[PDB]
């Protein structure tokens, strides 16, 4: 049973530091080429750092002078010390054993690093009220930090036609998503619709009724 | 009589970098005029001594090491370097006194379909010491389970081929390298420049 | 420096069809230095192929690699539903370098979106901000253009978009765009519109409202 178990990711502010750990089993970190590969949200894979069994280390230009890869032979663990963190360092970080010509055959599950100067903040839930066949209504979950939030409708009884969109990061440093549902227009005046928004990082639970807007 | 630098530079075949060759040059008159007067050398860097000053110095023994690497790896044949070649194949000392000479040999060492005769060690547990030569082909153990000379998971053949093809970019084309080490040992000198 | 380029960015095929994924290098490289990776949504990458054409351990026979020099190809014979993911090639010089990735999605017939526009709620206006939301619902393909218009002026620089994953039931996409203004700026205009262009629409569809009606 081969496994790379990563940990250490979490919330950090820009300029701060953070150290990731990659506990291996089924292979000897001291004996291998080891890499760190990161993936910013929505974007591709990026190689970050490499260490030889012989001890030589190599780094991507975007992290040189700030990151340090290292290991602990006894603990069979690979490390990544990240200093002077920046918002663009926000990503999922994977460790992988590297066989160069034979590829990176063993990967970890990843650990998430979020770099921001924002403070924990619950969302404001605004209605997306239908216009006066099928109607659309929704909830705007605006201005919260950090991720994630969960949005259900009618306490999980309404799932058909629901789209909960990926959040966007606004220029304020706060996230903002929308969650909509399409329904037959006949049921606007007979069925109540309530979105259930949960923001665990702040223990914020909001139930917002969405009704047509009367003049 | 003269030093046989021609047998090394003009050799019809070079060695793989992992099993690099060494020519021990002693008791002869060496002329470093012709070497620097050539125009076929893409790399000619000296460390600790000027290439025109060598015709004025005497050394106990001169060593000519030769091998083939790919274009992008030539930069590792220098003091204070890291990488697969410098760490696992051919390591120069931090106080290296000598010259490093190299030239593109794509016309000699690459074949259409690939010349798989040139190899380099890809897996090694720790770094070579300066002027160490590891010619082992033991299966490399990458985990806690011993390999017993059988390939498999965590058990890999340590050598890899270059497969030089002439259509490769220059970074992947073969380069012949000669490394001249001037050993100023403490014994009656034998190789002077003239 | 070397630069890797994958094309197309998105491959649209049906299950059972053959996928051909390209990877191009800016200089001619040894075939032993090129590898392929699969990444399904929400999972870590896994190695498919090393040395251009060597299939890794446990990878199904339907995956195969080929190419040399500057052109490299990943071929998936007989696509399976589990095979609709992103695929990265990787060139190994002195360090690994990944291509941008290629998404392999499910092909379906063109479906025009339903467009809905939502004015900002009175609760948000008291806070001093106005978010206007445009919803494009269950369309295919993913390429869609949302143009915000404020009193018929084309807006740029004050909207953000977000797209759902391809739907498990109908294989469509949905998009929502948010136009964000200050309450003061919002109060200075009357007609708010989003104009949607899409392959399923023969002419751009506009949904609009008048502030305060
Ligand atoms: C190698 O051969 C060429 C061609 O005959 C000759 O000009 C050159 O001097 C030779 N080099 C050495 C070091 O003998
Ligand atoms: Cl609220
Ligand atoms: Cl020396
Ligand atoms: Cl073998
Ligand atoms: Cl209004």
């Amino acid at each position: 049973e081969v496994q790379l178990l990563e940990s250490g990711g979490g919330l950090v502010q820009p300029g701060g530091s953070l150290r990731l750990s990659c506990a291996a089993s089924g292979l000897t970190v001291r004996s291998n080429y080891m890499n760190w590969v990161r993936q910013a949200p929505g974007k591709g894979l990026e190689w970050v750092s490499l260490i030889y069994s012989g001890g030589s280390t190599f780094y991507a230009d975007s992290v040189k002078g700030r990151f340090t890869i290292s290991r602990h032979d006894s603990k069979n663990t690979l490390y990544l010390q990240m200093n002077s963190l920046r918002a663009e360092d926000t990503a999922v970080y994977y460790c992988a054993r590297d066989l160069v010509v034979y590829g990176m055959d063993v990967w970890g599950q990843g650990t998430t690093v979020t770099v921001s100067s924002a403070s924990t903040k619950g969302p404001s839930v605004f209605p997306l009220a239908p216009s006066s066949g099928t109607a659309a209504l929704g909830c705007l979950v605006k201005d919260y930090f950090p991720e994630p939030v969960t949005v259900s409708w009618n306490s999980g009884a309404l799932t058909s036609g629901v789209h909960t969109f990926p959040a966007v990061l606004q220029s304020s440093g706060l996230y903002s998503l929308s969650s909509v549902v399409t329904v037959p227009s006949s049921s606007l005046g007979t069925q109540t619709y309530i979105c259930n928004v949960n923001h665990k990082p702040s223990n914020t639970k909001v139930d917002k009724k969405v009704e047509p807007k009367s003049c | 009589n003269l030093c046989p630098f021609g047998e090394v530079f003009n050799a019809t075949r070079f060695a793989s970098v992992y099993a690099w060759n060494r020519k021990r040059i002693s008791n002869c008159v060496a002329d470093y005029s012709v070497l620097y007067n050539s125009a076929s050398f893409s790399t000619f860097k000296c460390y600790g001594v000027s290439p025109t000053k060598l015709n004025d110095l005497c050394f106990t023994n001169v060593y000519a090491d030769s091998f083939v690497i790919r274009g992008d790896e030539v930069r590792q044949i220098a003091p204070g370097q890291t990488g697969n070649i410098a760490d696992y194949n051919y390591k120069l000392p931090d106080d290296f006194t000598g010259c490093v000479i190299a030239w593109n040999s794509n016309n000699l060492d690459s074949k259409v379909g690939g010349n798989y005769n040139y190899l380099y060690r890809l897996f090694r547990k720790s770094n070579l010491k300066p002027f160490e030569r590891d010619i082992s082909t033991e299966i490399y153990q990458a985990g806690s389970t011993p390999c017993n000379g059988v390939k498999g998971f965590n058990c890999y053949f340590p050598l890899q081929s270059y497969g030089f093809q002439p259509t490769y970019g220059v970074g992947y084309q073969p380069y012949r390298v000669v490394v001249l080490s001037f050993e100023l040992l403490h014994a009656p000198a034998t190789v002077c420049g003239k | 420096d070397i630069q890797m380029t994958q094309s197309p960015g998105t491959l649209s095929l049906s299950p059972g069809e053959r996928a051909t994924l390209s990877c191009r290098a800016s200089q001619s490289v040894s075939s032993s230095s090129l590898a392929w990776y699969q990444q399904k949504h929400g999972q870590a990458p896994r190695l498919l192929i090393y040395g251009t054409s060597s299939r890794a351990t446990g990878i199904p026979d339907r995956f195969s690699g080929s190419g040399s020099g500057t052109d490299f190809t990943l071929t998936i014979s007989g696509l399976e539903p589990e095979d609709f993911a992103v695929y990265y090639c990787q060139q190994y010089g002195s360090s690994p370098l990944f291509g941008g990735g290629t998404k392999v999605e499910i092909k379906r017939t063109v479906a025009a979106p339903s467009v809905f526009i939502f004015p900002p709620s009175d609760e948000q206006l008291k806070s001093g901000t106005a978010s206007v939301v445009c919803l494009l619902n269950n369309f295919y393909p993913r390429e869609a253009k949302v143009q915000w218009k404020v009193d018929n002026a084309l807006q740029s620089g004050n909207s953000q978009e977000s797209v759902t994953e391809q739907d498990s039931k109908d294989s469509t996409y949905s998009l929502s765009s948010t136009l964000t203004l200050s309450k003061a700026d919002y109060e200075k205009h009357k007609v708010y519109a989003c104009e949607v262009t899409h392959q399923g629409l023969s002419s751009p569809v506009t949904k609009s409202f008048n502030r305060g009606e």
